[PDB]
RNA sequence: GUAAAGCGCACGCAGGCGGUUUGUUAAGUCAGAUGUGAAAUCCCCGGGCUCAACCUGGGAACUGCAUCUGAUACUGGCAAGCUUGAGUCUCGUAGAGGGGGGUAGAAUUCCAGGAAUACCGGUGGCGAAGGCGGCCCCCUGGACGAAGACUGACGCUCAGGUGCGAAAGCGUGGGGAGCAUAGUCCACGCCGUAAACGAUGUCGACUUGGAGGUUGUGCCCUUGAGGCGUGGCUUCCGGAGCUAACGCGUUAAGUCGACCGCCUGGGGAGUAC
């Protein structure tokens, strides 16, 4: 969720060490943590409180993808290749 | 010497256990025709004694205001607590194209060439407060140049 | 500032004209050096010193002659989204011309006399009185 | 100066209109400095004598308790005025009808300076001493007066700020001594000296009074 | 904020709006002319009816649009950057944020069990609001602090739009004590309603303050219950300023900037179609 499996996914995308909040490393950490949280909303199906917190970061997932879109068309396609998006 | 002028007189009542005791108000201004102006306020239980006591109220607390050519020179806006007064400087020979209470304060200053307007409320107690604040805020070209440099 | 650097500066200065502090300070872009190098020269304030190189920032010295404070009624007019690009033969004279009218000309910001001397107006920055 | 003796009183609860004149706090109280006040301990004497050379009148408005004798120390022996007790509303701005309240008095002084107080037999003269107790209390340095006070001197700005509110109202210069927690912006000739501590209040009133006999010149 | 008027509340699409440095283009805009804006009215000097209306010579003005030349300070598209707006990580901290699962008494009618806190319980405390209080674990939600680290404007706002939506009512499927004879209670579907009233959109930056709340955590004989700071939100009285007053008053309604909702006399009326 936050500590263990994030620590094995951090260096899978960084252009060097500790570049953590770069936009490549950003979304791939985040989109991963929408699939796994959707396992939690694969059931329980009445938590309308927390569901906006999911709905929060799903829109921000598309927000930073605009920042790949407007700057570098190449690196945009490279990670949605590696994630299979849209 | 000086120069008086009234404004109005009301029909101010009151209520005691007995009945309805009346009174009367008297709004006046005093300004010598050279730039200094003042105003007052005073009541009574009849008409002519109210004026007599309010007239001395204005013969003190006359505030220092400088003029330029029997007129104003730069457009101050005046506002005091119920009403907005918009004074634009104008040409010589123009009369004081003005409404109510500020006519009384401008033909006592020495002001004679101003077009101006009351913008909002038309209640002559609170109108006459504003234009005295309007002439208080002003600055002559001496007050311009000596203050900045 | 968030969404105008020059408007939100003009709140910061004349709040010093309501408690009479000595020195005022705002985070200072290179435009902001060119602001108070007009207010000093026309005489409305006295002295300023830029400092900082990762936070370039000013030390403006105020000017209150008495209990009265010198910078009386400064007003920004051209606020973002309401640009008023004045042609020069419309020009705002401030308080019958007795103040100054800071106009963003080509040749600089320093503007009393763009009416005749320079000869080209532009966007008003702020009236000054 | 002599203010190694007098430095501090008036604990922490304060007004932040008194920002410049405070030097700085020290153990839950502030210290009255010298640097902004030692000028005004003799900038005042540049204005004492020239106002006094107008044949002046300096009302020592002193309605504190410690200033009972401590304001008449060398006040009228130097030929000035004082009120070391209760205060009439408007001893400047309402003074002309306070003289009307001496029109009640100085014709009844004729009962005392003559022997004609024996009239109005003594059951009447029981109650008549009760004004004679109290008329000469608040009217001390005003019977010798013949005019408006040519200057103004409030000693403390937390007790008689009722008086200062009427004193600044009609434009007479004031040689005040304000406190650390005041509303100071009425007295336009202002001193943040120690206006507590009865030992120190003599150290300004006697300091002025050595010269004002020569003030009239 | 109470005078008609802040959608009950949330993310957001098209819209509107830019931190910070350099380069550059010249559309925005400024400047210069050259075209052109029909004449007649309006306007200023001048003529003619015995004056005036009226007729009239020349000017100015017609605020306009299109083109060349110029200008680079602001703004705007392209290019390149820097750290404070924002944002991810580490790391702890406090908590009626929920969802499910069973649990189960300080208590309580019938012959079994329906209910839900006594205490803590409060000016506490959570959350976008309606709200939510037994206890433990389970999947999840937000905020906070102490440092580092790197991303280099990536943001703020919102018409429609789509969700979450106090009671009841109603639907279909049961129950029946506390006690209103279904319904109230769980549940699957409609229904979106209200004092859904901080009768106070949102974010940002600035300005006299004073005392209490609560959560931290740096320094300091921590030598302690404790001081100076220093975070965050919430109280209580009050300066200047403001407001029709009443009042607000560092959590604003005060000085502002960007953006959205809404009102323009009462009744008929939240009604006719």
């Amino acid at each position: 969720l936050s500590t263990e499996a994030t620590a094995k996914i951090v260096s899978e995308f960084g252009r060097d060490a500790n570049d953590t909040g770069s936009t490549e490393v950003q979304v791939a950490l985040l989109t991963a943590q929408i699939n796994h949280l959707q396992g939690h909303f694969a059931e329980h199906k009445k938590d309308h409180h927390s569901r906006r917190g999911l709905l929060r970061m799903v829109s921000q997932r598309r927000k930073l993808l605009d920042y790949l879109k407007r700057k570098d068309v190449a690196r945009y396609t490279r990670l949605i290749e590696r994630l299979g998006l849209r | 010497e000086l120069q008086e002028k009234l404004i109005a007189v009301n029909r101010v009542s009151k209520t005691v256990k007995g009945g309805r005791i009346f009174s009367f108000t008297a709004l006046t201004v005093v300004g010598d025709g050279n730039g200094r102006v003042g105003f007052g306020y005073g009541k009574a239980r009849e008409v002519p004694a109210a004026i007599q006591k309010a007239m001395e109220k204005a013969r003190r607390n006359m505030i220092n205001v400088a003029l330029n050519n029997g007129t104003l020179q730069h457009p101050v806006k005046g506002v005091h607590t119920g009403s907005r007064v918009f004074m634009q400087p104008a040409s010589e020979g123009t009369g004081i194209i003005a409404g109510g209470a500020m006519r009384a304060v401008l033909e006592v200053a020495g002001v004679h060439n101003v077009l101006a307007k009351a913008y909002g409320s038309t209640n002559p107690i609170n109108v006459v407060r504003a234009t005295i604040d309007g002439l208080e805020n002003m600055n002559s070209p001496e007050m311009v140049a000596a203050k900045r440099g | 500032s968030m969404q105008d650097p020059i408007a939100d500066m003009l709140t910061r200065i004349r709040n010093g004209q309501a408690a009479n502090k000595a020195a005022v300070t705002m985070p200072s872009s290179k435009l902001k050096v060119a602001i108070a190098n007009v207010l000093k020269e026309e005489g409305f304030i006295e002295d300023f010193k830029v400092e900082g190189d990762t936070k370039p920032e000013l030390e403006l010295t105020l000017k209150y002659f008495q209990g009265k404070a010198v910078v009386e009624s400064i007003q920004r007019v051209s606020r973002p989204g309401l640009r008023i690009y004045k042609r020069k033969d419309e020009l705002p004279k401030v308080m019958a011309g007795l103040g100054i009218a800071v106009v963003s000309t080509s040749k600089g910001v320093m503007t009393d006399r763009a009416a005749r001397q320079a000869g080209l107006g532009g966007e008003i920055i702020c009236y000054v009185a | 100066l002599k203010a190694g003796v007098h430095f501090g009183h008036q604990t922490r609860y304060w007004n932040p209109k008194m920002k410049p004149f405070i030097f700085g706090a020290r153990n839950k109280v502030h210290i009255i400095n010298l640097e902004k006040t030692v000028p005004m301990f003799n900038e005042a004497l540049a204005e004492l004598n020239k106002i006094a050379s107008r044949k002046g009148k300096i009302l020592f408005v002193g309605t504190k308790r410690a200033a009972s004798e401590a304001v008449k120390d060398a006040a009228l022996s130097c030929d000035q005025f004082f009120v070391n007790h209760r205060w009439l509303g408007g001893m400047l701005t309402n003074w002309k009808t306070v003289r009307q309240s001496i029109k009640r008095l100085k014709d009844l002084e004729t009962q005392s300076q003559d022997g004609t107080f024996d009239k109005l037999t003594k059951k009447e003269a029981l109650m008549r001493t009760r004004e004679l107790e109290k008329l000469e209390n608040s009217l001390g340095g005003i019977k010798d007066m013949g005019g408006l006070p040519d200057a103004l001197f409030v000693i403390d700005a937390d007790h008689e700020h009722i008086a200062i509110k009427e004193a600044n109202n009609l434009g007479i210069p004031v040689f005040a001594i304000v406190d650390t927690n005041s509303d100071p912006d009425g007295v336009d000739f202002v001193i943040p000296g120690n206006d507590d501590a009865i030992r120190a209040v003599t150290l300004y009133l006697g300091a002025v009074a050595a010269t004002v006999r020569e003030g009239r010149s």
